[PDB]
């Protein structure tokens, strides 16, 4: 059983109740029990349950209550990465590298599990105290999510939008995700989103994105290999943009790369970190009753 | 019979900052504000004009200047257009007339905001009101004895409760809405899917006031609806998305009706002398309640709600 602690805000503009077990913190999302418990909600849970990468926010369990169906998720006790960088400064090239390796390991895994682009929402990066680990891909993140969402009238972090998302009508989603990773790397190193600055002037930000007009300021001193990786990622033409496997073989990435993050197959990740499907199915059944 | 006696405006309002860093919502309620030539409501029982009570919600984005400007100006702009359309006192149903007057009003304000139409300042200067990326929604309702007129632009909406079935009087201008999507794309603009359907990946609406930078894809042309009042009418609710994001039409109306009746049953209707000279406490009750309900349902946006009682008397 768990004990109420707070009501924090979720990842993609959502709501959750922070609770506590073990001395472990958990994030619990809820969903109106009145037969909102379709087939969309079942597949989406079982899907997310199959995602076992340590840098993915992972499904813990599902509890039935008189009010709703409770979705217990793993909690990111470090919070949002950007809000971190703000009240702590830009990270060093070595701290940035640590986390970037984790991201790529995670993105790579998600891509392999068929999860990407708007299903993965890389604008949302979280941190957790329990390596440090950066954590992506929370429950209410898919395009077809049954989880309630309340996005703003204006888009939050447009820098994450790859130019081909604005420019073309057909493009690879996994490759658009590379650009996003670039954005996450830049913010870690500089302490500010790249193509943006007066902020919230979308005209200027979009202008800079489309012309890939960024500038690493002088107060930030980073190696030439790092600047190269960034220049290889921030290219408007998807076809000339560096790929994930290519990133995995780049010098900057390879330096101080731990052994476990040298994982090819997706099935050794699953065994690496190791509630039953019958339990989940039994509870979603009892959940259709208001 | 309805065209020979003005109605008493019964209303209550909430407009709060909620969990946001700024308040960019604004509203305006101007009862007894304008006199409506009867031919604009009736046709072709004398009373040459009906008193029209103005209600407005303006949900701003990118800043507060444009929502605030609507608050201070729009009703006056609307008044001017009503006067202009007494050059029709010479020369075309009611719908077309209202649609026409409301389009010119919303367009005038838009122009004043971008500094292409002359406006008053503390002699009639051309000065922009705000940056090119700041804008606002606008939903307004004219209530008189005979008719309700709603003119909507953006994702705030107005909902009428008629008997037992909720019926909205505006449809949200979201970029993935069929005609809207089409209009944009066919015009040469782009709607992307990113944290919802967005014009060019940025703005979660297809219509608004301001937002120069997304012209002429994001337009200030409103969608006016002309609704004759009925004896079954219970109430009218205008609100920003702060409310509609967490609650459906039907439940909002029902809750609002309950609380109105709840206050009347546990306090009885006040004397005619007080009525319409300020906020009706039963409406204020409903407004206040819906407001806190939204906050508990998890709404993190600015919240603005105007509840308007449409019932002659409740016994
Ligand atoms: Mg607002
Ligand atoms: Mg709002």
């Amino acid at each position: 059983r768990y004990e109420l602690v707070k009501d924090i805000g979720s990842g993609n503009f959502g709501v959750a109740r922070l609770m506590r077990d073990s001395n472990e913190l958990v994030a619990v999302k809820y969903i109106e029990r009145g037969e909102k418990i379709d087939e969309n909600v079942k597949r989406e849970i079982i899907n997310h349950r199959s995602l076992r990468h340590p840098n993915i926010v992972r499904f813990k369990e599902v509890i039935l209550t008189p009010t709703h169906l409770a979705i217990v998720m793993e909690y990111a006790s470090g919070g949002e990465l950007f809000e971190r960088i703000c009240n702590a400064g830009r990270f060093s090239e070595d701290e940035a590298r640590f986390f970037f390796q984790q991201l790529i390991s995670g993105v790579s895994y998600c891509h392999a599990m068929q999860v990407c682009h708007r299903d993965l929402k890389l604008e949302n990066t979280l941190l957790d105290g329990s390596a440090p680990r950066l954590k992506i891909c929370d429950f209410g993140y898919s395009k077809s999510s049954v989880l309630h969402s309340q996005p703003k009238s204006t888009v939050g972090t447009p820098a994450y939008i790859a130019p081909e998302v604005l420019l073309k009508k057909e493009y690879d989603g996994k490759v658009a995700d590379v650009w996003s990773c670039g954005v996450t790397l830049y913010v870690m190193l500089v302490g500010a989103y790249p193509f943006e600055d007066e902020p919230k002037n979308f005209r200027k930000t979009i202008h800079r994105i489309l012309n890939v007009q960024y500038a690493i300021p002088d107060y930030v001193h980073i190696s030439p290999e790092c600047r190269h990786l960034i220049s290889r990622i921030f290219v408007a033409d998807p076809a000339k943009r560096i790929s994930i496997p290519e990133i995995r073989n780049h010098e900057w990435f390879l330096k101080n790369l731990p052994a476990d993050l040298m994982n090819d197959n997706t099935m050794t990740t699953q065994f690496a970190a190791s509630q039953s499907i019958e339990e989940i199915m039994q509870i979603i059944a009892e959940a259709t009753v208001p | 019979s309805v065209y020979e006696l003005d109605c008493i405006p019964l209303w209550g309002t909430v407009s709060i900052q909620g969990n946001r860093s700024e308040m960019e919502d604004a509203f305006a309620v101007s009862p007894h504000f304008l006199k409506l030539p009867i031919k604009m409501l009736m046709g072709d029982p004398s009373l040459t004009h009906l008193t029209g009570h103005f209600f407005g919600v303006y949900d701003g984005h990118g800043g507060h200047k444009v929502a605030d400007y609507c608050r201070d100006r729009l009703h006056f702009a609307l008044a001017e257009e009503i006067e202009r359309i007494k050059d029709e006192l010479c020369k075309e149903g009611r719908q077309v007339q209202w649609d026409k007057v409301f389009t010119s009003c919303f367009l005038t304000v838009d122009g004043e905001i971008e500094g292409k139409i002359g406006r008053a300042v503390v002699d009639k200067v051309l000065e922009a009101v705000a940056s090119e990326t700041v804008g606002s929604t606008a939903v307004v309702a004219l209530v008189c004895s005979s008719h309700i007129v709603v003119s909507n632009c953006g994702d705030s909406r107005a909902v009428l409760f008629r008997g037992k079935e909720a019926m909205p009087l505006s449809v949200d201008h979201k970029p993935d809405r069929e005609d809207e999507y089409a209009r944009i794309e066919n015009a040469g603009g782009k709607v992307i899917q990113w944290q919802g359907a967005r014009v060019f990946g940025v703005l979660a609406m297809s219509r608004s006031i301001g937002d120069r930078y997304l012209k002429p894809y994001v337009i200030p042309e409103p969608e006016v609806t002309f609704m004759p009042r009925s004896r079954e009418d219970e109430c009218l609710i205008l609100a920003s998305d702060g409310l509609w994001d967490v609650m459906n039409n039907q439940e909002v109306c029902e809750i609002a009706r309950r609380r109105i009746l709840m206050w009347h049953k546990k306090n009885g209707a006040p004397p005619l002398a007080e009525r319409g000279k300020g906020i009706d406490p039963a409406c204020q009750a409903a407004a206040d309640y819906l407001s806190m309900l939204a906050l508990q349902k998890g709404s993190k946006d600015n919240i603005s709600i105007i509840v308007i009682d449409l019932k002659a008397q409740r016994k």
